[PDB]
DNA sequence: AGCAGAT
DNA sequence: ATCTGCTTTGGGTGGGTGGGTGGGTTGAGGCAATT
C-alpha cells in the first residue's frame, strides 16, 4: 500500500449469494485476487 | 463485486469515472463552471490538462 | 443482596410519562410537535420543562384523576428518568414528513444489511442508543411556577459549592458561581462498532464508564457454530460519539464564609450543551449531581471516598457633547475637565494609519497621569478601564489589551523587564516571545494609560519635572500627552472637595444637580460609533498644522534654553497633534478636519503640562 | 481484575 | 482448557546499592557572583 499502515480503508466483498465479507487493505480495495489471498491467509 | 463498507457505491464505477476524468478533461470546463467562460483562450484551455501534467511528471 | 419496598413503581411513572408526552397541550401537543421536528432531522435536542409536568399534574388533579408526583420523583432521582423518557420518546417517534437520503447515512445501510442477514439466517439487534439522534435535558422547576401552584422548587433554588453536600447526590440541583476553566470539546464514545474479518458480521458494545475493555474475539452465531476464530477490530466510522467537555465552577467572593478559601466543583457537558460555558461567566448551572466511581486497582485503593461531578442540563447566563461625556466619565470625583477630555480622546483613538511605505505612524494616543499622592489617579484609571471594552487593569495582561487601551497603575515602580516590554510595544506594536518551549509572535496595537508618582513621592518645585520623573526621557517623549496633576491646598477648593466626598459618604449618590450625567450605555455606543468612522484632511489644514509646528518648535527651543522646560518639541509632537486632531474629528463625525479640532488639540497639549507647571 | 506461565 | 500468581494506578501503608533524559513543582535557606 502506498499510504501508511494506519490509513484505514475498509472493504465489503459480495459473495455469489447476498452476503458481504470485510477485508482491510488498499490492495484489496483495488483487486480481488489479493482480497481472496488475504481472506485465506487471515485464517 | 467490490463495495466500500457501509455505503452503496461501487469501486469499479469510481475507478472508471476517475480514469475517464483524467484521460479527457480541459480547463475550459473549470472556467465555465466558475462563470469565467469569456476568459477562455484557444490553446491552453482546449488542450488536455491532466494528460500534460502526467507527461511532465514522467 | 437483600431487598427493600420503596413507595415508587416505575410502571405507573412510565405510563404517566407516555400520557404526558402524547396528551399535554399548551395547535397540537407541544412535545409531539417537538418530536415531529426531531424526526425530520431539524431538531437534535429535546428539553423537558418541569413546569409543564407540574401543570399537567395539576390539570389531572383538577379533572379528579389524581396521579403520581412526577416532578418530585424526577428531582429526587433524575438519572433513571433520562432513560425512561428516552424510551418513551423512542416508542412514540412519529414518521418523517420530509423525504431524506437514507442511503447516504452509513448506519441506515449497515442496519439494512443486518436485517437482510438475519432474514437469510432465519430462512435457513443494536442498542437503542445507537440510532438515537437527539439528546434529552431537564429544565428545572421555575420559582414563579412553583409559587403559583404552592410548591417548593429545590431544583431551581440556587446553591453555592459549599452547600452541595454528600446527601444531594443523585438529585437535580442548581449551582451558582463563576466558571474558571473549560476544556476543549472532544469525542466521548457511547457505542463501539466492531467488525469480523471472517464472518462478515458486526458487533456493538456499550460504554458507560471512564474505561472499557475492547472485544478481541468474534461472538457472532456463525463464528461460534463454525468455531472459526475471527478477530474483532474497531471501526470509528460506525461508532457513536457524543461531544464531551469538562468545566470547573468556583464560589463567588460573597458566598465564602469569613476566614475561608473558595471551593470548586467539576461539571460535565454532553451533547448540544457544549460550548455554552466559557471562563469568567457567572452562571446558574442546573445538572444531576452524581459520583464518579474509580475502576480497577484505583477503586480498591481509593476506599469509600468518591469523586463527584455535575451533569449539565440547563445554563442561565447573567448580564456640548464633549463636556457632557467628560463630566459623565467619572461623576464621583471632583471635576477635571482637561484630564477627562484627554482620556476620552485616548478612548476613541482616532487615527489614519495607512502609510504603506514600509511602516506607519502609530495608531494609538497614549496618556500618562503623574501626580502627588492624594489626587484621584486610581479612581480615574478604574473608571476609564471599566468603560472601555478592552480595558485591562494591572499594577506595576498586555495580551488581553491588544487593540485596546491598557490600564497600568503604579507605572514608576514597574520592573525593567516590563519597561522594556512596553518600550517594544510602543515602538513596534508587537509582542515577541523567544523561548525553546514556544516561539509565538503576536501583534499589539494597544494604547497605554499609566499612573505614577514623582521620584521623592511628591512633586518638588525646586527640581524640574525631568528630575522628578524617574522614567527615561525617551519614554516620556514617546507619550502622546503627558498630564501632571498637583495637589495645591486652597480654602475654597478644599471646602468643595470635602463637601462632595462627605455628601457621597452620607447619601451614597452623586451630589451634583446642575447637570444630569449621560447614561453610560449611550456614551459607550457613541464611542464605538466614533471608532468606526474615518475622517480626512486637506492641504489647507496641512499648512495650518505645519505653521503651528514651527511656532511650537521655536517656543519649545526658547523654553529649553532654560531648565524649566519638560522637553523640546520634536516630530513626535507633530504626529501627536495630528493624531489628536483626527480623533477630535472622529468625535465630530465629519470627514473634513476643521481648524477648530486642531486648535482644541493644541490647547489640550498646552494645558497638559504648562497650565499646572506655571502655577 | 488482566494478563503471563506450568500441569 | 484450567489453575497459580504479580501488579498497578501513581504515591510515600515500596523505596534510596535504580536514579532524575521515568513524572509527581512551590517554599525556604545557603552560597557564589554580581553588585
Ligand atoms: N477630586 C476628588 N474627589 C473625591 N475623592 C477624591 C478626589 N481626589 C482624590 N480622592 C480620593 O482620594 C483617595 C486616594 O486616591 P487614589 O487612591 O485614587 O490615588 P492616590 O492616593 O494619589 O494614589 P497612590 O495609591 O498611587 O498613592 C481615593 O479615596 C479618592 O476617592
Ligand atoms: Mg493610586
Ligand atoms: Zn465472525
Amino acid at each position: 500500500s502506498a499510504r501508511h499502515s494506519r490509513f484505514g480503508g475498509l472493504l465489503s466483498i459480495q459473495t455469489p449469494d447476498k452476503t458481504r465479507l470485510t477485508v482491510s487493505g488498499s490492495q484489496a480495495l483495488v483487486d480481488e485476487k489479493i482480497a481472496l489471498q488475504k481472506l485465506d491467509d487471515s485464517k | 463485486l467490490r463495495i466500500i463498507w457501509g455505503t452503496n457505491v461501487s469501486i469499479q464505477e469510481c475507478t472508471t469515472n476517475f480514469r475517464n476524468f483524467l484521460m479527457s478533461f480541459k480547463y475550459k470546463f473549470r472556467k465555465i463552471l466558475d462563470e469565467r467562460e469569456e476568459f477562455i483562450n484557444n490553446t491552453t484551455d482546449e488542450e488536455l490538462y491532466y494528460i500534460k501534467q502526467l507527461n511532465e511528471m514522467r | 443482596l437483600p431487598s427493600i419496598q420503596l413507595p415508587v413503581d416505575y410502571n405507573n411513572l412510565f405510563n404517566e410519562i407516555t400520557d404526558f408526552l402524547v396528551t399535554f397541550k399548551q395547535k397540537g401537543p407541544k412535545y409531539m410537535a417537538m418530536l415531529q421536528k426531531v424526526a425530520n432531522r431539524e431538531l437534535n435536542s429535546v428539553i423537558i420543562d418541569l413546569d409543564d409536568i407540574l401543570q399537567y399534574q395539576n390539570e389531572k388533579f383538577l379533572q379528579g384523576t389524581q396521579a403520581d408526583d412526577l416532578v418530585s420523583a424526577i428531582q429526587q432521582n433524575a438519572n433513571h428518568f433520562t432513560e425512561l423518557f428516552c424510551r418513551a420518546i423512542d416508542n412514540n417517534m412519529p414518521l418523517p414528513t420530509k423525504e431524506i437520503d437514507y442511503k447516504d447515512d452509513v448506519l441506515d445501510v449497515i442496519l439494512n444489511q443486518r436485517r437482510l442477514r438475519n432474514e437469510r439466517m432465519l430462512s435457513d439487534l443494536f442498542p437503542p442508543n445507537l440510532t438515537r439522534r437527539y439528546f434529552l435535558y431537564f429544565k428545572p422547576l421555575s420559582q414563579n411556577c412553583a409559587r403559583r401552584y404552592r410548591k417548593k422548587a429545590i431544583s431551581s433554588k440556587p446553591l453555592s459549592v459549599r452547600q452541595i453536600k454528600g446527601d444531594f447526590l443523585g438529585q437535580l440541583i442548581t449551582v451558582r458561581g463563576i466558571i474558571t476553566r473549560v476544556s476543549d470539546v472532544k469525542p466521548a464514545v457511547e457505542v463501539i462498532a466492531y467488525t469480523c474479518d471472517q464472518c462478515g458480521y458486526e458487533v456493538f458494545q456499550e460504554v458507560n464508564s471512564r474505561t472499557f475493555t475492547p472485544l478481541s474475539e468474534c461472538t457472532s452465531e456463525e463464528c461460534s457454530q463454525n468455531q472459526t476464530k475471527g478477530q474483532l477490530f474497531m471501526s470509528t466510522r460506525a461508532s457513536k460519539f457524543s461531544a464531551f467537555q469538562e468545566c470547573k465552577i468556583q464560589e463567588l467572593s460573597q458566598q465564602v464564609p469569613v476566614g475561608h478559601i473558595p471551593r470548586s466543583l467539576n461539571i460535565h457537558v454532553n451533547g448540544t450543551l457544549v460550548r455554552s460555558l466559557s471562563p469568567g461567566d457567572i452562571v446558574d448551572v442546573t445538572g444531576i449531581f452524581l459520583p464518579a466511581p474509580y475502576t480497577g486497582f484505583k477503586a480498591l485503593k481509593a476506599g469509600l471516598l468518591t469523586e463527584t461531578y455535575l451533569e449539565a442540563q440547563f445554563v442561565r447566563q447573567h448580564k456640548d457633547v464633549y463636556n457632557r461625556l467628560a463630566k459623565s466619565i467619572a461623576p464621583e470625583i471632583y471635576g477635571n475637565l482637561d484630564v477627562k477630555k484627554a482620556l476620552l480622546l485616548l478612548l476613541v483613538g482616532g487615527v489614519d494609519k495607512r502609510v504603506g511605505d514600509g511602516m506607519k505612524i502609530r495608531g494609538d494616543i497614549n496618556v500618562c497621569l503623574m501626580g502627588d499622592p492624594g489626587v484621584a489617579k486610581s479612581q480615574l484609571l478604574k473608571a476609564i478601564c471599566k468603560i472601555s471594552p478592552r480595558g485591562v487593569y494591572t499594577t506595576g495582561a498586555l495580551v488581553l489589551a491588544d487593540n485596546g487601551i491598557c490600564c497600568i497603575d503604579e507605572f514608576d515602580k514597574m520592573d525593567e523587564s516590563d519597561r522594556t516590554a512596553i518600550h517594544e510595544v510602543m515602538e513596534q506594536q508587537t509582542i515577541s516571545i523567544s523561548k525553546a518551549g514556544i516561539n509565538t509572535t503576536l501583534n499589539a496595537r494597544t494604547s497605554i494609560l499609566a499612573a505614577a508618582n514623582p521620584l521623592y513621592g511628591r512633586y518638588n518645585p525646586r527640581l524640574s519635572p525631568l528630575d522628578n520623573i524617574n522614567l527615561p526621557a525617551a519614554l516620556l517623549s514617546r507619550f502622546d500627552i503627558l498630564f501632571l496633576m498637583l495637589d495645591i491646598p486652597s480654602r475654597d477648593d478644599d471646602e468643595k472637595l470635602a463637601e462632595h466626598v462627605t455628601y457621597v459618604h452620607m447619601h451614597n449618590k452623586q451630589p451634583d444637580l446642575d447637570f444630569t450625567p449621560v447614561e453610560p450605555s449611550k456614551m459607550r455606543e457613541y464611542i464605538a460609533y466614533a471608532k468606526t468612522k474615518r475622517p480626512v484632511m486637506s492641504e489647507a489644514v496641512n499648512d495650518y498644522v505645519v505653521q503651528a509646528y514651527i511656532r511650537l518648535r521655536q517656543d519649545s527651543k526658547r523654553e529649553m534654553d532654560s531648565k524649566f522646560s519638560f522637553g523640546q518639541a520634536t516630530p513626535r509632537t507633530l504626529l501627536g497633534i495630528i493624531r489628536l486632531s483626527q480623533a477630535l474629528a472622529k468625535l465630530r463625525l465629519a470627514d473634513m478636519v476643521d481648524i477648530d479640532d486642531v486648535e482644541e488639540a493644541l490647547r489640550l497639549v498646552r494645558v497638559s503640562k504648562e497650565s499646572l507647571y506655571q502655577e
